Order: C-alpha cells, then structure tokens, then sequence
RNA sequence: GUGGAAGUCUGUUAGAGUUGGUGUCCUACAAUACCCUCUCGUGAUCUAUGUGUAGGGGUGAAAGGCCCAUCGAGUCCGGCA
RNA sequence: GUCGGGUGAGAACCCCGACGGCCUAAUGGAUAAGGGUUCCUCAGCACUGCUGAUCAGCUGAGGGUUAGCCGGUCCUAAGUCAUACCGCAACUCGACUAUGACGAAAUGGGAAACGGGUUAAUAUUCCCGUGCCACUAUGCAGUGAAAGUUGACGCCCUGGGGUCGAUCACGCUGGGCAUCGCCCAGUCGAACCGUCCAACUCCGUGGAAGCCGUAAUGGCAGGAAGCGGACGAACGGCGGCAUAGGGAAACGUGAUUCAACCUGGGGCCCAUGAAAAGACGAGCAUAGUGUCCGUACCGAGAACCGACACAGGUGUCCAUGGCGGCGAAAGCCAAGGCCUGUCGGGAGCAACCAACGUUAGGGAAUUCGGCAAGUUAGUCCCGUACCUUCGGAAGAAGGGAUGCCUGCUCCGGAACGGAGCAGGUCGCAGUGACUCGGAAGCUCGGACUGUCUAGUAACAACAUAGGUGACCGCAAAUCCGCAAGGACUCGUACGGUCACUGAAUCCUGCCCAGUGCAGGUAUCUGAACACCUCGUACAAGAGGACGAAGGACCUGUCAACGGCGGGGGUCUUAAGGUAGCGUAGUACCUUGCCGCAUCAGUAGCGGCUUGCAUGAAUGGAUUAACCAGAGCUUCACUGUCCCAACGUUGGGCCCGGUGAACUGUACAUUCCAGUGCGGAGUCUGGAGACACCCAGGGGGAAGCGAAGACCCUAUGGAGCUUUACUGCAGGCUGUCGCUGAGGACUCUCACUCCGGGAGGAGGACACCGAUAGCCGGGCA
RNA sequence: CGAGUGGCUUGCUACCUCGAUGUCGGUUCCCUCCAUCCUGCCCGUGCAGAAGCGGGCAAGGGUGAGGUUGUUCGCCUAUUA
RNA sequence: ACGACCGUAUAGUACGAGAGGAACUACGGUUGGUGGCCACUGGUGUACCGGUUGUUCGAGAGAGCACGUGCCGGGUAGCCA
C-alpha cells in the first residue's frame, strides 16, 4: 500500500505546515526579576491570526512593547500588571498563590515561568479551586483536576472571544478561510472513500470499513485510524 | 439577516446567523459611557463609537456569561 | 487539456545552463546544481560505476 | 424611501471550464485539433512569476487521478548476454 | 483580389497607382519569457519557402545595440545555499541552532529627465535645449539629530477634487462636396521651478435642551450650526520654463461627462490582509565626480514550446477612437496593419461529400430517446398558480405596447441624460437587421455553490456546512526521521488529532453470542535474567520456585464490524424488523393486480404490496431551492418522418506546377457448383471471357491496420486482501547496563526538564543502549 | 405406436481460425426457398344461399402503418385482398 | 410492367320459410409498382423587382457591408412532385 495522510503530515510539509511567517505574537508572560513593580498600559486590541480571537497590544513602563492573550474585559487605556503583589482584577498575571479561590483563570502555567499553557483559546477558562503551600487544584477546561504548583502564573479572567463556535460555518467557503490559517490540511475526503491502497478502510463495491473501527493504542501508524483506542462507543448505554 | 443566503443552508443556519447577527448589532451600552454606541471591530473586538473605547468582549457579543461572572467574585 | 502538444506551450522556463565547472549544459540555474558534474553538490566530479558495463 | 448584502441571478466583458452533435478530422492543421451547442464568470474564483514536496516516495474535494506524450509504483544507466 | 505599369533571361503571387476587400482586446501599438543576429545594406537562387519568385526569416559578405537620472545593480519575501556544531560505517547524505550569503529585469520595495532633432540600422543612451538626483571638496549658515513620520499594504459600497479622451457652442486655418449647406482635419507646446487648496485633523469664538449634516451611516452642553484660524492634495489650476520647440496655416475660447492622478465616508472577517533597504525629519553657493552589465530584432495562423514557416499552446499594459446600445455585446467605420490563416487555370461547374438556405399539405407518424433542427426572444405596461425552509417559486403562466414626423410637458444644474403627452403618418412586418427565454406538469437522485477520471465516464461519484463517536492536560494525543532531530505549534480542550455520516425538518427501534476496542480479575496460563535442585572438579543440559504485558475468565461498548430467522400457541446464534418506505436505480416470479393516460403504453404516475433478497448516521422518511444528472406527459415548434426537391459556398471532374504513404510469396478476366484442415480468383467439372483506359458506390480477396483484450495453458509477472506460509518494522511488557545513599518506603549526587540566573520540578525512575514475551498485512 | 424429411431453435462434438473471419437488435439494398397468408385455377363439405371449413396445383405479384420494450420474440390498436 | 382492391348495372334478382343474399358479363374509379413529361397546381429559384432596420460614402441621388441574400414581400426560365 502507500502511506496514509497521517503519515504524509508527519513529514512536515508545505501543505501540512501553518503559516507561521503571518502569525502575530507567540504571547507568553513576561520575565519579571521580581518585586512585581511591573505594570503596563494597554495600546491597541489586535486581531490573533493564529487563535481567531483578541490579542491585546500592552507598553510596559521599562519601554518594552509585546501582545498578550486579553481576557474578556480589557479595554485601550486599561493598565494592568504583572507580579507577585499585582492586584486582583482581570488582565493581571500572579502566581495562583496570591489569586483568591473561586476566581476563573486562563493562559494558566504548567510549570512555573514557562508563559502559560493552559486555558488561551476562545471563551475558556480553568478555575483555581483548593489552595496549599505545595498544590494549588486548577479546574481545567475540559473538566480535569490540575494539581500545580502554587508558584505558576496565570491570568485573571476568561479568554476574550467567547462564543465563537455557537454560529455554524454555514458555508464551505468560511471553513476554506479558516483553515488556510491554521496547520491543516482540508477539505477531508473519508478513508471508507478511498482505495484499498490508501486506506485501511478503503476498497470494496460499497462504502464501509473492512474491520471494525476500534483499534488497538498498539497499532502502529499506517494503520492506527479510525476509533483510536475506544473505550466504548456511539451514545446509547 | 441571514436574508442574504437566498434559499439555502436550511432553517437552524439562517436561523442562527440572523439572531446572533441581531444580537451582535444591538445598540450596546458602552462600557467607558453608558451611552448605546459599541459595534463590533472584528473578532471579539468592540468600540464605543462615543468614547472611541476599543475592547475585548465574546465573538458575536461584548459581554459573554463567562465574561460577566469575572467581575462577580 | 492535453499532456502533449497543448502542455508543451508553456515551456519557456529556463533551468539546464552551460556549466562554469564541465562545459557540459547541464547547470541547473534553480538548483545551481550540475547534473552533469556535480558542480555545486560536490567538490569531487560526479562520476558513476554503471556509466558503463561491469567488467569494463 | 434609503441602503447595497450574496460561494446570488442574466451575460461568448476578460477569463476559466468542457454537455451534446456520438458532426468535421481520424497516413490530421493537431501523438487529444476545428466548428456549433453548452457551463462558470466577486469567489472553496481565475492567472503570471518565484518557491517547497521525489519514486514504495510526493501530490491527490479520491478518478488508482497526477508526478515533462512515461504511472495499480516516473525516467535514465547499471545488475544484464 | 482586379486593371494598368515598373524590373528582369524568366513574373498570377517582387515593386508602383488605381479600383476592390480583410483585421477593431486584434491581423493595431508597447512589452515579459524564450529565441539568438533572425535586425540594416549589398550581392545571389544550389538549399529552405505546400506552386513560382527577380522576393525572403534562405545563401554569401559587410554593418548595426552609445545611458549619473530606462532596467540590472541595492533591499528584503516564500524559501535556498555556504561555514560551524551534531549525526552517520561513511559521504557529494541528514534535521536543529548559530553566522554569513543568496533569493524579485513584464509584476514587491526603490535617489534623479523632459522636448525637439537625427540614422539604412540605436536612442528617456547620440545631438540641441532645458531640468533633476547622489556623493565629495571648498565657503557660509547650523549645532541641531532622534523622537517621530515615511517606505507600508485585505475585500465590498460610495461622495468630493480632477487631467487626457470624447462630445457640444462659437471663432480662426486647411481640405472635401457640388441642386442643398453640409462634412473632415488642425486650431500645439514637457520635465522642472514657483504658487493655489479641496478632504481629514486640530485651535479660538460661539452657545444650539432640538437643531446641524449626508448618496448613506450619522453629530452635539464631554459644546451643535455660524464665524476666524493652524495643519494640510493631484501626474490638477495658475505664472515662468517659451521672440524653447513644433506647424503649410490658424497657431481658439467656453462647456459637459470625466480614465489617469488626489482626497474622504461607510460596511465585512470563526479570514485580520509582507519585509527590509532607503527617504523624511535636517539650509544654501560654487566645483568635481557619477565606473560596471543589459540595450539589435521577433514577441507569434513564419523569429517562442509543440520534429514543420504546425488551424495547438504561450504573461503583461493600451478597457476612453466614431455610430450603436445597458455594454469592454452584435453589426458598420476610422487610425494603424494586411491581401502571407500564401499554389494556380477551366467546365452553369454532372454523380457523390462537407457546410448551409427554402420547401406545399400533414406535424414526432422518425428514433433507444425530438438525436439534429426549429420555436421563443430586446424594453415598458397589466397580470401571475401549486408549493415553500418565507429567502423563493417568478421573466411562473397569460394579455397588451413598440416605427417615423410635428409640437410639447415632467425630473434634474445640465447632458449630445431619463420619464411621458397631443396630433399627423408609412409598411405584410417598427427589439423591422443585429442583439435577443420556448413554456407547463409528474417521478428518481444528490440538499445548495464547488470537485473529478490531462487524452471515450462530469454522474447519483468526491467535497461541503450540519450531525456523531474516538484519543489527548501539552515532557500530551497523532504523525515524520537510521540518528542528530522534526510537523502539528508564534497552537493549548470554544484546542487538534483520528474516523463515520452528509443542509434544514420528523426521527434514528431491538441485539454485547462471534469479532474489535477498553476496563477488571480470586484462580489458571504466561519468556528471559537473577535465585534454588540435579548434573558436570567447570560447562553444556534437566527440573523447580517467583511471574510482567498478553491470554482464559468477568464487565463495559453498536452514531464499533455487523445481525434483526425457522418452527409452534420455543430452537440456531445475541436479538427476531419498531417509525417509516416498498414491484424500489433494492421485487426472481414480472409486462404483478387495479386505476390514470393512449386507437393501442414491457414505459411513466397513483394505489395495493405477503418486501426472491426494504429499513433507520452500513442512517430511515420527508422536503423548498439548485442541476450540461436518469425516466415520463402536454402546449408550442419544426424536412426527425410521410418523400423528397431546388438552390448557395467549398471540394469533387479537366489543365499547369508540386508531390508522399498504406500495401506487395508467386500467378491472377472470372462466374456457378463440387472438392479440400469442414469458409477456394489458383484443385475438379462445367459456364463465361478480345485488349487498354476514365468515373463510381464499396459485394469479395474470411480486404488493410494490432504476435486476441475474451477463454484456457505456464511449477510467468504485478497491484490488492486476509483469522494463507514465513518473516520485518512499530507499540506494550520483564530483565541488564547507565545506577548512587538510606515486598513496601525515604533520599540526592548521576540523568531529564523548567527557569536568564539564583534557582525549581523530576530523579535512580525516565531517556538511551541490550535482551526476552505479547500484539503486529503498517511493510517484505 | 411406428417410419421419416428439414437444418429455423436448443443441445452435443471440439474439425477450422486465438501473429483477431468486428457483437445482438435495427436499418438500408439485392437475390432466393416453399412447408402458400392474399391473389389465379381446382376437389371435398356436417356444400341451399351468403359467410366458412379442409384439401390440391401454384413462388407472377403482394404481404403495409402504428402504442410499450434495446430487444429478436411477443403483447396490443386501427386499417387490409 | 404490371399486381390488387372498391363501386354501379346484373339485383334486392338466382337460392331461401324468413333473415339474409350470390355469379357470368359490361362499366366507373382507387391503391401499389413502373416509365415518361411540366400546359395546369405546388416547391425552388443567394436571376430579378420592391419594402425596410444598423452603419459608411457630408445630405439628396445612388451605393458597400451585416456569410457567403441583413431581414421581409413578390417571383421568370429551368429543375422538380
Ligand atoms: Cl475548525
Ligand atoms: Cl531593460
Ligand atoms: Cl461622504
Ligand atoms: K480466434
Ligand atoms: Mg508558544
Ligand atoms: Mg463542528
Ligand atoms: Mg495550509
Ligand atoms: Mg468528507
Ligand atoms: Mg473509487
Ligand atoms: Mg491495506
Ligand atoms: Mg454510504
Ligand atoms: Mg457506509
Ligand atoms: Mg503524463
Ligand atoms: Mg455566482
Ligand atoms: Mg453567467
Ligand atoms: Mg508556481
Ligand atoms: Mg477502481
Ligand atoms: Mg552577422
Ligand atoms: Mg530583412
Ligand atoms: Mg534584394
Ligand atoms: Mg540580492
Ligand atoms: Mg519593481
Ligand atoms: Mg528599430
Ligand atoms: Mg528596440
Ligand atoms: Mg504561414
Ligand atoms: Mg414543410
Ligand atoms: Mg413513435
Ligand atoms: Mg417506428
Ligand atoms: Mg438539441
Ligand atoms: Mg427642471
Ligand atoms: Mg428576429
Ligand atoms: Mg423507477
Ligand atoms: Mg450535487
Ligand atoms: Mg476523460
Ligand atoms: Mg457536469
Ligand atoms: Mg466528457
Ligand atoms: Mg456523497
Ligand atoms: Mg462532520
Ligand atoms: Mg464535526
Ligand atoms: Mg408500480
Ligand atoms: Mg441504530
Ligand atoms: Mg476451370
Ligand atoms: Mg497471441
Ligand atoms: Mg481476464
Ligand atoms: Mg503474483
Ligand atoms: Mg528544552
Ligand atoms: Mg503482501
Ligand atoms: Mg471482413
Ligand atoms: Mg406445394
Ligand atoms: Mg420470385
Ligand atoms: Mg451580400
Ligand atoms: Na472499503
Ligand atoms: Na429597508
Ligand atoms: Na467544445
Ligand atoms: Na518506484
Ligand atoms: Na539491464
Ligand atoms: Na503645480
Ligand atoms: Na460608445
Ligand atoms: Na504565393
Ligand atoms: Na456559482
Ligand atoms: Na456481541
Ligand atoms: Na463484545
Ligand atoms: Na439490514
Ligand atoms: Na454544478
Ligand atoms: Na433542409
Ligand atoms: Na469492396
Ligand atoms: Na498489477
Ligand atoms: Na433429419
Ligand atoms: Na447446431
Ligand atoms: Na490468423
Ligand atoms: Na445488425
Ligand atoms: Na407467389
Ligand atoms: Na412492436
């Protein structure tokens, strides 16, 4: 056979890759020695190529001027701050420590100083739940418990943009937009479609996969699709 | 609305694009003046055409549910 | 459209060139490569063992 | 009434495509052409130039399509008498 | 093309004049690539030129391309390369990270040139005139100098400014026409320097409680109009440039609509629409310097690619020449180009063929099928069904009007803009040509726009939005690499990966037995190392104990693969077909039965329906809109038919010139029969038959063309599949090494990652190397 | 029940051709056979007539148009000697 | 190179209870086939004449082009059914 279109990405080609030389900002938190004296005025509210969503444009007070993942609530004029005696309204970034309990979060750190990895798409936002001198619980968004270190700066507020997937693409011309910004290949032709050559699910006189679609987290890749490693499927039971 | 689709995509779609559309373009009440006068810039990006306050707020509307608990607590 | 005569109009792109190194028109000027010599590739000339038969 | 939206309509505008005639041609004008007819024509549009992906590998809105008249595994030489 | 004429040994096609035509986004003008001297001149005709040639893109010989201000050159783009580092057995191999370099000639950014003249051939390059830019030097000014601005940017709608062009009025110069008084051309003049400034922004004044303003949105006591002011545009106006230039001459003036160019307002994005060099910021004189490379010509039905002087293919700018009209449409005509989509002469010119016109009466009877052809048509007025997702259906359908002439009205600043009125009036016909829909209904399919088999398939197939399930918290899931490393990712679950279904609407039943996937598991099974036993002065080897993933076993799961019957009033094997739909693009029987429709209907539609063998995201049903998709009906139409005729153009036929190919064992005037390996011009018997030639339509040579695609055979090949054989990657798992201190646990010091670092997280695990068991058509 | 003729169907066989004898149906155009559908001349009749029925000789001529279906076949309609 | 049919007279006759209903012969026409011909009807008739739309030659007159007639109306000869 030859290789599937999971293998051909792999390879990182043209038609695979995203178009990184438009991207904006890669909008990490700032690197402050400490003391938290750090504090800055927002200039401009941008439009994030990469995140279909809000990037706010922000001048800091040693001259540094860099884009950041804006919160619901961020406005031209606005000053927000950065640090661990920052105050504790939306726009600012402190260590879940000094955030009070019960305050939604986002673009939350994994690992202290790293710039935040959790929560920065549309809408969303973690929720800092149990505090310690160790952990520090953090709700993530797709409903996981986060156990963090107490030390991992995050952002108050929840990422700007909400809503975005309540109205349908309608159009395939919309999704053709999108996509042409992103590191997808699309549109998406149905293995089941296919040939026997290209597909384990292609070939037949009719559409449907040979075996079933479940397959094993084994499976090595040319032949791992379909329902990956299913712990149970459909929506009855 | 939706009207520009001429007779295609189906209820739910032109029903969906209207209302939000509807809702998107209301006459808002600014935030930087309580004055009706925030249209929306693009993506999440709103502007009181008043104050010429320029800020973030959900896709289709200025204020999302999410984004109004933020203040409360 | 027809992979024959029509597809052969288009074909003003230049790329095989005379060879600064070999002589030879064989300069790729988009690869600035030699096809002929190696010219560009490599340091050594391009030189194969089945450029002709086995025991000769 | 204003406004002027639209993978919106008419359209041989330019441009793109290729339904029927199973016409003409079929030692051709042409190793895919000619004429009439027909489709699209503000968009997932068309196009020039530059540039990337290479052979069990690319590329593929998937026809086993396409990768220089070469494709269910290109071409060249070699293995090879 | 034709008639004259020119040259010449020779002229249908080389040149001149005339008459006649063709080309209008091209057959004109300017160019990119590519070609490469094809450009110009002279001399030629052996070659090349679909005939000829005195001609030529041919042959020979000469000549021809001139730049500070056009391009390159410089800058950076997708991206490329080189060096270092690292990998690899190794490299001319290979990813990342550094550095450097490369990467745009029409068409990215960018210091600066216009006018005239000139050659056989160049020309913003040469010459004359005028202008401009950069650098440097000198002199004066200046201490400013780097903040900021610019370069520098998407799609849609739109206002204002405004040049050329076009047109209008009028004057002047020249030309044309000659029933009139019209018609045509010209009426010129740059770069640059100086100056003017709408729009936007802002300031003062002012003081609106309802006003101001727009094509539209809109504006305001947080200060509206008005008034004054600061900043501030054109490739535009104006002055110079210019008793420069150009013109035979006059060498105009106003206007309208306004390409270019300038400047504003609005709207859209699950889409956000380069960068760098440079410039500005930041004066003036005088002088000096401004090298190097490109520059000819073609740019195409003869200079390019396609073996050809190929009916093919091939980017940009001229989109404002006139009438016409909605128009960058048709048709006609300028300017400019051409008669080289390059063989001619002759026959009322037959048959036959290609394109095509018209055909009485009938009117789809033709045919698989209205295939082909035809019908309709532009604009305004009236009017418009079922159905529908309320958008649409819809130009539904149907009905009427339409020219010219005279005199007017209304809208608007006006148009050489538009809407109307009254009277008169011609034709068979007023969208008079051209341009220019035939209409209606039922059913099937896919929702729609879109995609596709370059070259027999354009479709119902792919895609799509929409629906659904699966995996993953990012040191992730998925994927690429042998490695060093990499895509996704300037990304973070409203993510993105992997799949299925395929708009909306109503819905989506029952089944976990097999198979798959996933979870659990007392017990059973389960490799190697280590450990114990036997054995061996050691070893091979035999047994045992412990036992990971995996399996047995158990559970979960069908919008996983798939299934939804036989029998009787349960059995196989889990369940036993629910809503719906149904003789289906699925129904064998079959032209099922009934009905509609027709004279007649294997068709089509409707109903019934026991469904050989329908049925729910292997999606079921339904459905408006859409369609070069499949079937059927009606009106209209007509040479499709009855049944053919006549005509038009190009061939065909004859003549001059040019000049192939296919095919050929031999013989050959055959016909009827026979025979033969059963399908004979040639054998046998008869018959017929004087030779040669022209035209024809193709009966035969099992005509010519292709070592049959069908079929079988070969211990032939290849692509594909799988619970075929055997193996190989890969994933999971145990063990060993790295690896350290104190059957469950602590630690830090290796090792890993985060953090700039201090330092934090992790930590003897992970990674990496080795081996063992399992899964393993991903691959061989 | 028995004896045959034909070579249209079907089957059987594997003689001919696999370095190819172009398919079915249709069409168009030509010749033929007779086992005669009509027409001419006859015989019988359960032959009154009329209309038929069965048979004989006979191949000169004729044997047509349409609806469903690709159909051949066949079904159906109206004309017809 | 002619095949076949229908009709009238025969005849409401023969025959027959009646209903019904022939023939020999003589005529008239139809259909199919065939050969020829064009006075007549019809088609053609880019010979010809007229009308008229657009555009060009200044208008007028008179012309060119609109595919091998712009279109519309009429149409001689010939050729045809
Ligand atoms: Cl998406
Ligand atoms: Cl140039
Ligand atoms: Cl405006
Ligand atoms: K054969
Ligand atoms: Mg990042
Ligand atoms: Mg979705
Ligand atoms: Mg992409
Ligand atoms: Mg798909
Ligand atoms: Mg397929
Ligand atoms: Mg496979
Ligand atoms: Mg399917
Ligand atoms: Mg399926
Ligand atoms: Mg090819
Ligand atoms: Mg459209
Ligand atoms: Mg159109
Ligand atoms: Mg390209
Ligand atoms: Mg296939
Ligand atoms: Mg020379
Ligand atoms: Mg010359
Ligand atoms: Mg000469
Ligand atoms: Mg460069
Ligand atoms: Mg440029
Ligand atoms: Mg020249
Ligand atoms: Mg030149
Ligand atoms: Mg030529
Ligand atoms: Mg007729
Ligand atoms: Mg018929
Ligand atoms: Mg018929
Ligand atoms: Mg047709
Ligand atoms: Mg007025
Ligand atoms: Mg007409
Ligand atoms: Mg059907
Ligand atoms: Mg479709
Ligand atoms: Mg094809
Ligand atoms: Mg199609
Ligand atoms: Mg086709
Ligand atoms: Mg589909
Ligand atoms: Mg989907
Ligand atoms: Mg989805
Ligand atoms: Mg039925
Ligand atoms: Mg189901
Ligand atoms: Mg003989
Ligand atoms: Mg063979
Ligand atoms: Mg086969
Ligand atoms: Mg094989
Ligand atoms: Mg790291
Ligand atoms: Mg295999
Ligand atoms: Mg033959
Ligand atoms: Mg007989
Ligand atoms: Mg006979
Ligand atoms: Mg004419
Ligand atoms: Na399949
Ligand atoms: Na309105
Ligand atoms: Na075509
Ligand atoms: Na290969
Ligand atoms: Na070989
Ligand atoms: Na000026
Ligand atoms: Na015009
Ligand atoms: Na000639
Ligand atoms: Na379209
Ligand atoms: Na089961
Ligand atoms: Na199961
Ligand atoms: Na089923
Ligand atoms: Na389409
Ligand atoms: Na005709
Ligand atoms: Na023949
Ligand atoms: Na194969
Ligand atoms: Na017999
Ligand atoms: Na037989
Ligand atoms: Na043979
Ligand atoms: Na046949
Ligand atoms: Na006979
Ligand atoms: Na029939």
């Amino acid at each position: 056979g030859r290789r599937i279109q999971g293998q051909r990405r792999g390879r990182g080609t043209s038609t695979f890759r995203a178009p990184s030389h438009r991207y904006k900002a890669d909008l990490e938190h700032r690197k402050v020695e400490d003391g938290d004296v750090i504090a800055g005025t927002v200039v401009d509210i941008e439009h994030d190529p990469a995140r279909s969503a809000p990037v706010a444009a922000v001048e800091f007070e040693d001259g540094d001027r860099r884009l950041i993942l804006a919160p619901e609530g961020v406005g031209v004029g606005d000053e927000l701050q950065v640090g661990v005696s920052a105050e504790i309204a939306p726009g600012n970034t402190l260590p879940l420590a000094e955030i009070p309990e019960g305050v939604p979060v986002c673009n939350v750190e994994s690992s202290p100083g790293d710039g935040g990895k959790f929560a920065r798409a549309s809408g969303v936002n973690a929720q800092l739940l149990t505090h310690d001198r160790n952990v520090a619980v953090v709700k993530l968004p797709s409903g996981e418990m986060k156990r963090l270190d107490p030390q991992c700066r995050a952002t108050i507020g929840v990422v700007a943009g909400g809503g975005r997937t309540d109205k349908p693409f309608v159009k395939a011309g919309n999704k053709h937009h999108k996509m042409k910004a992103r590191g997808t290949k699309w549109p998406n032709v149905r293995g089941v479609a296919m040939n026997a050559v290209d597909h384990p699910f292609g070939g037949g006189g009719r559409q449907h996969p040979g075996k079933p679609k479940s397959i094993s987290r084994n499976a090595p890749p040319g032949r791992k699709v379909g329902d990956i490693a299913s712990k149970r499927t459909g929506r009855g039971g | 609305r939706s009207g520009r689709f001429g007779a295609r995509y189906g209820r739910v779609s032109r029903r969906r694009v209207a209302e939000i559309e509807s809702e998107m373009n209301e006459d808002h009440a600014c935030p930087n003046c309580g004055e009706d006068r925030v249209d929306r810039q693009g993506t999440g990006i709103w502007q009181c055409s008043y104050c010429d306050y320029k800020f973030t707020g959900g896709s289709y509307k200025p204020e999302t549910p999410g984004g109004k608990t933020v203040r409360r607590s | 459209t027809g992979a024959g005569t029509p597809s052969q109009g288009k074909k003003n792109t230049t790329t095989h060139t005379k060879c600064r190194r070999c002589g030879e028109k064989s300069y790729h000027t988009k690869k600035k490569v030699c096809s002929s010599c190696g010219f560009g590739k490599s340091a050594k000339r391009r030189d194969y063992e089945w450029q002709s038969k086995a025991g000769e």
